[PDB]
């Protein structure tokens, strides 16, 4: 039983680590929103050029 | 660490199985060592 409680603590640690990776990818400067803006702006510039 | 502790407690369970098997073996061994009792041989003497 105590081994299973440690396993649940391990899984909750993995949940918090997955959320930490997710928050890093949301909050990084080179996230998907920068590339959305970047290709939309460059697409407009590219058609006019 | 808890896996190893589970192995230890399982060892204690098997040792307490062994103690009961040993008690049965000693008890049936001392029953087998005496063929008949003192009173049983006395009763044989009385029937004869």
């Amino acid at each position: 039983r105590e081994a299973a409680v440690l396993q649940k603590n391990y899984l909750e640690t993995q949940q918090a680590q997955t959320q930490a990776q997710l928050a890093f990818l949301q909050s990084k400067f080179s996230n998907a929103a920068l590339y959305n803006w970047l290709r939309g702006r460059l697409s407009a510039i590219y058609y006019q050029f | 660490d808890k896996v190893m502790a589970e192995i230890d407690a399982d060892k204690l369970a098997l040792q307490e199985s062994r103690h009961g098997a040993q008690s049965r073996f000693d008890s049936f061994n001392t029953l087998y060592d005496e063929d008949v009792n003192a009173g049983e041989k006395q009763a044989m003497d009385l029937y004869l």
